Order: structure tokens, then sequence, then C-alpha cells
């Protein structure tokens, strides 16, 4: 054989009236498509053979058709939206949803993974899929007192659908989806395998990524301290959708954050801000910069974790974006924080990475950073001390970007600066 | 990660 068939013999089979025949035949577009080299998705489409594999799905009596068509489709589902449309078009959702009950393992497997697919292209495909029923079954077959007595493979192939069925936005996942799959969720999240891990994290990320209201959803199933956990882990993999999941979370309410904190998750930050990958730094430090949008006693926990010198660090030196992200952190810091809190900022040197940023020609980080300056001189005017905090923006030459800053295309920077200028400088 | 993925 079924090695290198051109498409013409292919339809040649599956249109002869004999079932071993077109047995053979699909086993060659299988082999086809699963080529790395450009597969002929395309070819196989014009032909008109994606109505004669769905139904191939249904033959319970010749099963290597059923798992030859199943592993077709998938790979054609695995294209372009296009591609996928072709194979939801032809009926496939509900046929694949019948295949999940198969007794051949194998081949459930490859229906789980065919929806997928399906679901993966977006919200559209993804509630279509929910709509035909497609969770009930699936959540049927992890129904096991022990995950760990199912095939490794089949395993990360359903929690991979699962967290496609959790995906993508404008809408969100329907609320009685979300909930009717959670449960199952937070099981596969307390499970020993790395893919599995990542994939539920993923999910729990998707999940947490909206309004209050859903991340609430997913606070209330108390898996926090199994993210914040996962957040420790060495593997890379793990690490990302962990902490997506925990930056997601700390963007709701002062409550909502504060379970994070209460979880253990400031004590990962010194690693977190200073990890080698960049992308765990960038949003170790957008997480930073929700927390310390938070409440005082909240602020107050980044200060005893330590974690001030920390981003005074991802300030100082860092990946441009991360330094942004540091830009938001101290300016929400010094907008909610207390006179004390902005003075330890100060003491523990804020102030010239933060003037050093404003050679940076990103319009919104300079008025982050201007914004962050008036918190600061707010605080040192309750104490009289703006002079001696004016002579230390001098001494080490902020003034000289303060004094040029005034001369901005941006009207809000002009603004600030020279109102800087005139007040102090 | 990955939206969709065929099987090799």
């Amino acid at each position: 054989g079924t090695v290198n068939w051109s498409v013409e013999d292919i339809v040649k089979g599956i249109n002869s009236n004999n079932l071993e025949s077109q047995l053979q035949a699909t086993q060659a577009a299988r082999k086809l498509l699963s080529r790395e080299k450009q597969p002929p998705i395309d070819n196989i489409i014009r032909a008109g053979l994606i109505p004669k594999f769905v139904s191939f799905l249904g033959k319970t009596d010749c099963s290597p058709i059923q798992f030859e068509s199943a592993w077709a489709l998938t790979n054609i589902a695995s294209g372009t939206s296009e591609q996928t449309k072709a194979v939801v078009d032809g009926g496939a959702i509900p046929a694949f949803i019948s295949l999940l009950a198969s007794p051949h393992a194998h081949i459930s497997e490859q229906a789980v993974w065919a929806l997928g697919n399906i679901a993966g292209d977006g919200s559209a495909f993804r509630d279509l899929v929910i709509k035909h029923g497609a969770i009930d079954p699936l959540l049927a077959l992890l129904a096991v007192p022990d995950l760990s007595t199912l095939a490794c493979g089949y395993l990360r192939n359903l929690t991979w659908t699962l967290s496609n069925l959790c995906r993508n936005k404008n809408p969100a996942p329907p609320l009685d989806a979300v909930e009717q799959i959670l449960p199952t969720l937070v099981r596969l999240l307390h499970h020993n395998d790395p893919e599995v891990l990542a994939d539920s994290c993923w999910a729990i990320s998707y999940l947490t990524d909206g309004p209050n209201e859903r991340i609430e959803m997913v606070v209330k199933k108390g898996v926090v301290p199994q993210l914040v956990k996962l957040l420790g882990a060495t593997e890379l993999p793990i690490v990302t959708p962990a902490l997506r999941a925990i930056g997601n979370i700390v963007t709701g309410t002062d409550e909502q954050t504060q379970k994070v904190i209460d979880a253990g998750a400031l004590a990962v930050f010194p690693s977190l801000l200073t990890n080698p990958k960049t992308n765990i730094q960038k949003e170790a430090t957008w997480t930073m910069s929700n927390i310390t949008a938070g409440r005082q006693d909240q602020i107050q926990q980044v200060v005893n974790h330590g974690l001030v010198p920390f981003l005074v660090g991802v300030l100082s030196k860092a990946d441009f974006k991360t330094q942004k992200e540091a830009a938001w952190a101290i300016t929400n810091y010094t907008s909610g924080g207390t006179v004390e809190q902005i003075v330890y900022l100060v003491h523990c040197g804020i102030i010239e990475p933060l003037m050093n940023l404003l050679s940076a020609k990103d319009t919104k980080i300079i008025q982050v950073i201007l914004d962050a300056i008036s918190n600061i001189f707010q605080a040192a005017e309750k104490l009289g001390e703006t002079e001696k905090l004016s002579i230390m923006i001098e001494e080490c030459g902020g003034l000289d970007k303060i004094e040029a800053l005034q001369r901005h295309e941006n009207e809000s920077v002009y603004k600030a600066s020279l109102n800087l200028i005139e007040k102090y400088f | 990660p990955a939206h969709k993925k065929p099987k090799t």
C-alpha cells in the first residue's frame, strides 16, 4: 503493498464494490497522508474521498478500515481551516463521537485525536464538537480508579483533546462545558506523566484567561497549590503553562491573588525572575506587576519575600520586553504602596536603572517610568525629602533624560516631563 | 502548544 499509490489508484480502489479493496486503498491513502514531506491533502480532498472515508468510520464489521479512515481523516483535519472544514462538512463529527465507544482502544484513541484536531481549529468547531455531545464519552474514557492503568499515549491524547475543548476565546467555551470538564482536568493535574501535566496546565491557563468569574470557577476547585507545586518543576514544558495560569489568576480580584500568595508562589520567584529562558522571566515579571497592583499587605508580601532586589535586577538587565514588565511592576508598586514601602524601593537601588530606561524608544515605557517618578516624588514630599531625591536623579544622569523628554513627540510625555522639571528642578 | 497535529 500500500506504499506510494497514486491518488487515482486510491480512487479506483475506494470506488470498487469490494470492502477488502476499499481497505487496501484507504490504507494507501493513510500512508500518503502520514508522510512528512507535503502530504497531498488537497489532492485527496479534490478527489471527493472524504465522504467515503467518513462512511468507513461506521463499518463496525471491518475495524481495520475504521482505523485507517480514522487516521486518514485525522491527518486531513490537522491541516488548514479549509481542510478541517472539509472533514467537518463530510459529517465526520458525529461519526468520530460514535467511535469513542469502540471496543478497540486504538480506534477510540484515533477518534479522540481527530476530535482534538477539529476542536483545535477555533471556537466555532470547538463548540460544534461540544454540541454533538463529545464531552460525555470523552470523560467516560477517563472514568477509572487509577489513571496510570491507561496506556500512556492514549492518556496523553485524551488530555490534549480535552485541553483543546478548553482553548480559545471570542467566545470562551460554554460555562456548562467548562464546569463538566474541570473535575477530570483537576485529576489529570495530579498525574505523574510530564506531558499529561503540561497539557493540563495549558488547559487551566486557557480557563483562567478571561474575566474574574472564569478565574473563580478554577480557583474554587482548589488547584492553586498544585499549580504552585508545578511552578517549581524542573521540566520547562511544565513550568511555562503553570506560570501562565498563575499569572492569569493574579489578574483577577485581590482575593484570588491572595490565594496564589497563600499557596507559596512568591518563594519560587527568585529563580523565576533569573530564569535563563527569556519567556519565563518576562511572564514572571508580568505576574509580579499584577501582584504589586494589589493591596498594601500584598505589596508587603513582595517585600518580605526579598523580591524587590530581584525587580531591581530585572530592571537593570533583561530582555527589553521583560524590562517593560519590570517598569509596570514598579509603577504599580509606587501607586498603591505606603511611604515606607516606597522608601524601601529607593534604598534597594531602583532609581538609576529606572533612569537608564528613559533612553528607550518605546513611548509607553517612558510614560510608565515617568509616572513612577511622580509617585516616588509624592512619597518624598510627605517627608520633606524631595531635595535629597532630586539630587539622586541628577547625580546619576536622570535629569538629562527628563529635561530632554520635555521636547518629546508624545504630549503626555512632554507634559509629565516639564512638570517634573517645574515642581522639583 | 499545537492547535492541531498529524499522526506520523
